[PDB]
């Protein structure tokens, strides 16, 4: 199972990694030269945790546009992820309080779970020590940065055999893969056309040869 | 050794050993690093504690009871302003001399520790206080409260040095609330307590 | 323009 | 610190910030009397 | 193959090493017994190859030290836009800017100086500026103040991030040394990256926001009711209107009928009647094609991949008829010396920046510059002078290469070998072809100026009595005013008005461009100017040449590229390093600078530059006097520098009056310049002596011992002097000439 692997690539890429398909052109995690930011295991925890964010991403920016087709939700709430606020010239919505102290809350309490994380991720079992009103208990972590588990984030016991644990990293990876890809697309789609995705599925499934990107390019 | 410190998982610098009351290990500049810098340091903080306490306690008292009828003090921001029984410079020149005295006795035990407690015009007075920044005696300890057992003593330190440095915190941001909105602190709590949705500083 | 040129004469 | 000092102590520092409390004090003494050609306290 | 290969933490940061000077040298750090130490201490702070011998620090000192030049030039462009914004007039010149002066500079008033605050105009007073941001600005699209604040606060920004880069290469991940001399990667970067993904970027910002603005603004609608540039990417309707072209989108490009954007993308040329500037579509349209041809080029030489080509292999692949082998070890000269690669740049960026102001003076690119007499002299100036300081130092770079990174053994160029090997006659033809090409050029003046002084005016070389034209220079001229018509169907009109033929450009009753004459003064100019310009490449290239060894000295490497001298043997021998050929070849260029920038000054004021009338004749500024007044020295002397220093003397009492206040400072500097020049340090020193005794009587005596300046340190004072003392001189005339007349 190899994509595009080169000879340079397939030295250092021995398998031992989740979704490890020996693809690498560039060359950027060469296990010599590596310093500041550019270091395979770095590199290897970046993915995961982009994966992650833009697997909740994808579900949260299409999730209101069905929610509303549906009849679910209130006309007024159900609106494309970019005229939630989040871009004001293209629109604006009102919420309980103004635009930027919600933002200074987000930035707060994503600080003290990111800081968190980064310390834990300098020195391993260091977050777990320190009072933290009890909870420091079930954030010691498995010693391994991209998967702490825990009965916090692992409550319901999954993965406990190594080799079901390893089909469901594979699964996680290549969800977050494909949800990047997603992410990407509706930044792009939303660039162009200037109308949800949802919508533009539906414009699609209604008449495929008149609705593509050729007939919005024209020609 | 394994007291919290103010960022989890660091460790703290060699020259912050946990023994000084209230200490968190939080000196990033290393501004403490010779000896001398650190007695000036901590004297420098004392008395900054203790004059921001007193600062703004005679800030919130009176503006809060003015929110009530109780009082009609004037605001903390016009009180320089207000007339009095004579020019501010006299009284500036006053205080300059009535302060110059005391500052004087207490650098000159900051330099000495032992030399200045005892009094000059009647020389059966004394200041029982062991300590720079701690005088001690009649004058200042009447309760007797200060002495005490060495953990009780580093407790009561650590109150105070925390309640000094929330009492610094409060004031600037007193000031600024003043300077930057142009209302009393109190009527800005209410305000923000009424709306705390909209009624922040983006207003 | 004015302004401006007030802004080194304040003082 | 104790090298902050040190490095704050050598001369063309302590040059520079010499002269420019110097120019400072005569500015603001040009500013304060506006021109004078003579001594006329005595 | 090609990767990052870094490492970690090379050095701490620690404040320890900056309590003890002068780390970097040993005999440095040893510390002070005398005086010389110090002015030891700044004349080897950069001098990397000497603190070390390992190429890797060097490579990691070099992109620091370049990392911190950055920072400071976007310092420096931050406080030029903050001051453009805060103490200006920019939006009194936008509406009206024929008649208002730019400024930028407020004076305090503190002790009496307030009467530098000039009326430049538009209900503002300050001091006039003449660096030409304005136009650039009013090009860019900028209508207001807001957008100045904001592009200030991102330099600003910018200079910070430099600053942090610098410090984290150095000191957290510092690049080994093979990922340095990867040539290959660096080019394709360089021309494919920096050059043409820039000037796209540019092109688009041209095409999207400076075209719409600066037509708005052309049309004559006022400053303060043009739409703002977003509105123009977000309405399609405002573009359609402006350009129909837009309503089409982005389909013609991709279909390959361009023809369609011929509306915004023409091939007019010339210059734009209203405001005496090339046309921006014409520009935008050049930037579009430049982009194009550089990503082309970009992808030349071969990197990680099995197409591109090989440097090495074409330098040591190419026969030639003349060459042979020739270029063989070349490669590693050129990949393991840093000198070597800096003395190229260097005579490059000179070269460049000479054509630069050249082309800038021929063709205005800037809206309303033309008209502005007091920025073009300055930029034409500045430019040149800079180019010619480096390209003078190019060769003390090669010089030093010459001296300290040559052997023949490990490697060898059979190029450079030949020519070391016959430098004789290299050095006899080009001290030939000056004493003859001086001799020629300055023998006409002498003798224009003999036969003037004795009542003979139809024996010289003039207009009138001999003439000699330059006949090839006005060949080109009348093919370039016929080219249009047959040799570029496409182009509508000339590149440019400087060849002859054509028609006037005026702007606002003032001049902007017209044909220049060419005669016998012209032709005796650029003669001199060709007679200097070979003396300098003599003194340089003799200094560089015979940099290793010569006949009086077959030693001359041992002792060095700086060595004041030998001794007074061999009948004397001072002066012989490079060092001194360079301290000699400054004066020179200093010579041939000043003679071209008066030559353009006095041209430009007389057949040029003037005032136009309703009626339709023209009037210039000096009357026309350049081609019958400048064939005699005393001309020269007469009609330019005591007539033209009217303005800069008696400009006293009013709004000019630093100009004369530096034009006397400069006289003192270069007086004071010929104190260093002309005497020696045994005499100075031996007068130490008696000061020595005289303060060691009263118990003052200091613990490092006064000591008179190093022989080398005395030339290089001395000729800092001069050289500051005469371009301040001519700064001050030129500047208050062209402010009080212009
Ligand atoms: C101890 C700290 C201390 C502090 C923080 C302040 C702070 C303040 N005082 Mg006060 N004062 C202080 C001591 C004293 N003040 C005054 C008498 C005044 C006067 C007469 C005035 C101020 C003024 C001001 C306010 C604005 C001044 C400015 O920055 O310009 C500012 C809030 C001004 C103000 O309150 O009115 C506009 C004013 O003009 N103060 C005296 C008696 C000499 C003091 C003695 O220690
Ligand atoms: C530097 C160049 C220069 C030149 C070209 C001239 C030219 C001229 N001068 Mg001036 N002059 C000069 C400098 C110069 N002057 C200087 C420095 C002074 C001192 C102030 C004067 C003062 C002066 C006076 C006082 C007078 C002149 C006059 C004249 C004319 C007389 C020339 C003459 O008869 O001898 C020419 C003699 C020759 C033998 C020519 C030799 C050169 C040949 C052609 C060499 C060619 C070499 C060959 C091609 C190379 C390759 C060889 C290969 C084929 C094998 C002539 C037009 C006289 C006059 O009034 O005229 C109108 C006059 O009375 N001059
Ligand atoms: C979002 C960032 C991102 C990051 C950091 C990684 C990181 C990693 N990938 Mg993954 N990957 C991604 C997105 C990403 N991937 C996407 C979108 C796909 C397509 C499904 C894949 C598919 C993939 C395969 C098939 C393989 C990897 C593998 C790897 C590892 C080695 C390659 C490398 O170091 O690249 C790190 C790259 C960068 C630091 C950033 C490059 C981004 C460029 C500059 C921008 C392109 C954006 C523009 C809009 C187009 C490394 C841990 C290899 C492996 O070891 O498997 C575990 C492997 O074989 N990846
Ligand atoms: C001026 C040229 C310059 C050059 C040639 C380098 C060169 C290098 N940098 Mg440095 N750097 C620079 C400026 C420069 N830097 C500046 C201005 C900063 C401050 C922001 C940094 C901060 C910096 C960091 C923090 C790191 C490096 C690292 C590296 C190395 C790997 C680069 C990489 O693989 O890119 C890969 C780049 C991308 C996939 C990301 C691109 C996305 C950005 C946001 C877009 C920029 C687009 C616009 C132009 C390499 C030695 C890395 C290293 O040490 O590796 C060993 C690393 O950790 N650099
Ligand atoms: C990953 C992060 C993420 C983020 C930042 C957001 C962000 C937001 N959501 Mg979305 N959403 C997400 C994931 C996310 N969502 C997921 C996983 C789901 C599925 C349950 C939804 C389903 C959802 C609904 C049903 C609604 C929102 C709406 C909103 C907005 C306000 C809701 C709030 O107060 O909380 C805000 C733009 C609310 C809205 O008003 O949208 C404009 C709304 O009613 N979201
Ligand atoms: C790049 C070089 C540069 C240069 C040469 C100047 C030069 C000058 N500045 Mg500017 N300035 C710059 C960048 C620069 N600035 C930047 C980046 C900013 C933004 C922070 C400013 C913001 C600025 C302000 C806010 C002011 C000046 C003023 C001045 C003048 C007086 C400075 C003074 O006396 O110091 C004072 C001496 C010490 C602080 C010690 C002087 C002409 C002053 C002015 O001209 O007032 C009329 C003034 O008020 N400058
Ligand atoms: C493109 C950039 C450039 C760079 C990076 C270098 C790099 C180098 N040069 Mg080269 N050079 C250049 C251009 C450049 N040069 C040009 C244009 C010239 C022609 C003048 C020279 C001529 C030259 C000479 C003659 C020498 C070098 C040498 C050196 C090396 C030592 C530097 C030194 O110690 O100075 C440290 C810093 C100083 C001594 C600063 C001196 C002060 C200057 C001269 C005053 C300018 C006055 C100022 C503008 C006026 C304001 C007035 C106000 C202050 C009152 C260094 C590797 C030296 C060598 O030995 O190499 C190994 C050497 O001898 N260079
Ligand atoms: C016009 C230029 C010039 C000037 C000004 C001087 C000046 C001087 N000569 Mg020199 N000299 C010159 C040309 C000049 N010389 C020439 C062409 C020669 C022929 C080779 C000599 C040969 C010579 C000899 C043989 C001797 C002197 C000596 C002297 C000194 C005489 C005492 C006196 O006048 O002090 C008056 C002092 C001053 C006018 C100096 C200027 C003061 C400056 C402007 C003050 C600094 C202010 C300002 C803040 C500067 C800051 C700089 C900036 C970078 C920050 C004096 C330094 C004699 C000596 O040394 O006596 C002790 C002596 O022995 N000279
Ligand atoms: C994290 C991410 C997106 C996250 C989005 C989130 C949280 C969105 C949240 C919101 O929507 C909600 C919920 C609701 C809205 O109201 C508000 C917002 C805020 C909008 C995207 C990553 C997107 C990441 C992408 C697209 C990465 C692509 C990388 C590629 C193609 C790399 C390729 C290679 O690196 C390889 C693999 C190997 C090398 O050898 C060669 C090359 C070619 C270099
Ligand atoms: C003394 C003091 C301090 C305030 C305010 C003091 C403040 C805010 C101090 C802040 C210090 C900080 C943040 C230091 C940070 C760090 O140094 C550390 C700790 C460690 C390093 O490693 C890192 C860094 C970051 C360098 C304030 C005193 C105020 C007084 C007496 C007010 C008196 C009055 O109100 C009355 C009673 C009545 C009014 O009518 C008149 C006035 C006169 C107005
Ligand atoms: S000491 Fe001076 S005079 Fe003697 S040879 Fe050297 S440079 Fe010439």
């Amino acid at each position: 199972p190899l994509w595009f692997a080169s000879s340079q690539s397939l030295s250092y890429l021995d398998g031992s990694l989740p979704g490890d398909y020996g693809f690498d052109p560039l060359g950027l995690s060469d296990p010599e030269g590596t310093g500041g930011f550019i270091e395979p295991r770095w590199l290897a925890y970046g993915e995961i945790i982009h994966g992650r964010f833009a697997m909740l991403g994808a579900a949260g920016a299409i999730a209101p546009e069905i929610l509303g087709k549906a009849g679910l939700i209130p006309a007024e709430t159900a609106l494309p992820w970019f005229q939630t606020g989040v871009i004001p010239p293209a629109g604006t919505y009102t919420y309980w309080a103004d635009n930027y102290t919600l933002f200074v809350l987000e930035m707060a309490l994503m600080g003290f779970a990111e800081h968190r994380r980064l310390q834990d991720w300098y020195n391993p079992g260091s977050m777990g020590k320190q009072y933290f009103l009890g909870l420091e208990k079930g954030l010691a972590g498995s010693g391994n940065p991209a998967y702490p588990g825990g009965p916090f984030f692992n409550p319901l016991g999954f993965g406990k055999d190594e080799k079901s644990l390893k089909e469901l990293k594979l699964k996680e990876v290549k969800n977050g893969r494909l949800a990047m890809l997603a992410i990407l697309g509706y930044f792009i789609q939303g660039l162009v056309t200037g109308v949800g995705p949802y919508q533009n599925l539906l414009d699609h499934l209604a008449d495929p040869v008149n609705n593509n990107v050729l007939t919005s390019l024209k020609f | 050794p394994d007291r919290p410190i103010w960022f989890p998982g660091s460790t703290p610098p060699e020259w912050l050993d946990g023994s000084l009351p209230g200490d968190f290990g939080f000196d990033p500049l290393g501004l403490s690093s010779d000896p001398d810098s650190l007695k000036w340091n901590v004297q420098a903080e004392i008395v900054h504690c203790r004059w921001a306490m007193l600062g703004a306690a005679g800030i919130f008292i009176p503006e809060f009871l003015t929110k009530i009828g109780i009082l009609n003090t004037p605001s903390w921001y016009t009180a320089g302003e207000q007339e009095y029984f004579t020019d501010k410079t006299t009284l500036f020149v006053v205080e300059l001399i009535l302060i110059g005295w005391a500052e004087g006795r207490r650098w000159a035990d900051i330099i000495k520790p032992g030399s200045v407690n005892t009094d000059p015009v009647f020389p059966n007075n004394k200041l029982t206080g062991t300590d720079v920044g701690y005088p001690g005696g009649l004058w200042f300890d009447p309760l007797g409260w200060g002495s005490g057992s060495p953990a009780k003593l580093k407790e009561l330190r650590t109150k105070e040095i925390k309640n000094g440095r929330l009492a610094m915190l409060a004031v600037m941001g007193a000031w600024f609330q003043h300077i930057y909105t142009g209302t009393g602190p109190i009527d800005n709590l209410f305000a923000h307590l009424a709306d705390p949705g909209h009624a922040t500083i983006f207003a | 323009s004015g302004a401006n040129f007030a802004r080194a004469f304040t003082v | 610190m104790r090298d902050l000092k040190t490095y704050l102590s050598v001369a063309p520092v302590i040059s520079t910030l010499w002269f420019a409390a110097l120019a400072g004090l005569l500015i603001e003494i040009n500013r304060l009397f506006p021109d004078a050609l003579i001594f006329p306290f005595f | 193959e090609v990767k990052i290969l870094v490492d970690r933490d090379p050095i701490k940061t620690s404040f320890e090493e900056w309590a003890k000077p002068g780390h970097f040298s040993r005999t440095i750090a040893k510390g002070p017994d005398t005086t010389t130490w110090i002015w030891n201490l700044h004349a080897d702070a950069h001098d990397f190859d000497s603190h070390t011998s390992d190429l890797e620090e060097i490579s990691r000192k070099v992109f620091s030290a370049h990392f911190g030049q950055l920072s400071i030039i976007f310092l420096w462009l931050s406080g030029m836009y903050f001051h453009g914004a805060r103490f200006s007039n920019y939006e009194a010149w936008l509406s009206d800017p024929t008649h208002i002066g730019p400024s930028a500079q407020v004076v305090w008033s503190i002790v009496g100086q307030e009467i530098l605050n000039g009326d430049v105009g538009g209900g503002f007073r300050g001091i006039q500026i003449t660096s030409g941001f304005f136009q650039i600005w009013r090009a860019s699209g900028i209508t207001s103040e807001l957008q100045l604040y904001c592009t200030a606060i991102g330099g600003l920004v910018f200079a910070a991030l430099m600053l942090f880069a610098g410090w984290f290469h150095y000191h957290k991940a510092a690049p080994k040394l093979a990922w340095f001399q990867d040539v290959e990667s660096m080019l394709n970067h360089h021309l494919a990256g920096l050059l043409g993904l820039g000037s796209l970027s540019w092109a688009g910002h041209q095409v999207h926001v400076s075209l719409p603005i600066n037509q708005f603004l052309n049309a004559g609608v006022d400053p303060k009711e043009i739409p703002l540039p977003h509105e123009f990417i977000l309405n399609r309707d405002l573009l359609a209107q402006l350009y129909p072209s837009f309503a089409e989108g982005a389909t013609p490009f991709f279909t390959l009928n361009w023809s369609k954007y011929a509306e915004f993308l023409t091939f007019r040329g010339g210059l734009d009647p209203v405001t005496g500037g090339l046309w921006l579509t014409d520009i935008a349209h050049h930037h579009l094609a430049i982009a194009i041809l550089f990503l082309i080029a970009g992808h030349m030489y071969r990197t990680n991949w099995g197409i591109g080509h090989g440097i090495k292999d074409i330098l040591e692949a190419h026969k030639g008829p003349f060459t042979g082998q020739g270029h063989k070890g070349l490669y590693e000269i050129l990949t393991t010396s840093w000198h070597a690669q800096l003395s190229i740049n260097l005579a490059m960026l000179g070269s460049l920046t000479i054509v630069v102001a050249h082309h800038m003076y021929s063709m205005p690119p800037y809206p309303y510059l033309a008209t502005d007499y007091g920025t073009q002299l300055s930029l034409f100036t500045h430019h040149m002078w800079i180019g010619g300081f480096l390209i003078v130092g190019a060769a003390a770079h090669a010089a030093i290469f010459m001296v300290r990174d040559y052997d023949p053994t490990t490697r060898y160029n059979d190029l450079l070998d030949r020519v070391l090997r016959h430098r004789d006659a290299i050095i006899s033809h080009l001290n030939w072809v000056c004493i003859f090409l001086g001799f020629h050029s300055f023998g006409l003046y002498i003798h224009n100026d003999t036969m003037s002084a004795l009542g003979r005016p139809q024996d010289m070389f003039s207009d009138t009595a001999i003439q000699l034209q330059p006949v090839f220079a006005q060949w080109i001229q009348n093919t370039h005013a016929l080219a249009p018509g047959t040799t570029a169907p496409g182009a509508t009109t000339s590149t440019s008005l400087t060849w002859g033929g054509g028609d006037l450009v005026a702007v606002g009753g003032k001049v902007a461009l017209l044909p220049i004459p060419l005669g016998t003064a012209d032709f005796l100019v650029h003669h001199i100017h060709a007679f200097t310009i070979h003396v300098t490449v003599l003194i340089l290239l003799k200094g560089v040449l015979f940099a290793r060894s010569s006949r009086l000295i077959p030693d001359k490497a041992n002792l060095g590229f700086r060595f004041p001298c030998d001794g007074p043997g061999r009948g004397g021998t001072c002066q012989v390093s490079a060092w001194d050929h360079v301290f000699l070849g400054l004066f020179w260029m200093y010579n041939a600078i000043s003679v071209v920038i008066f030559h353009f000054s006095w041209k430009m004021q007389s057949d040029v530059w003037g005032s136009i009338s309703d009626q339709g004749v023209v009037t210039h500024i000096t009357g026309g006097n350049f081609a019958q007044s400048s064939i005699t020295i005393n001309g020269w002397l007469r009609d330019f520098l005591w007539a033209q220093a009217s303005q800069v003397i008696q400009s006293y009492g009013s709004s000019l009056s630093a100009y004369g206040l530096f034009f006397l400072g400069a006289h003192f500097v270069w007086a004071f310049s010929l104190m260093f020049l002309f005497s020696g340090r045994g005499y100075w020193q031996e007068l130490i002596e008696s000061i020595v005794w005289a303060h060691n009587k009263l118990k003052v005596a200091p613990a490092t011992q006064p000591r008179a300046l190093s022989i080398v340190q005395g030339r290089a004072v001395g000729v800092t002097h001069y050289l500051l003392g005469g371009i301040a001189t001519t700064w001050a005339f030129f500047l208050a000439r062209i402010i009080a007349v212009g």
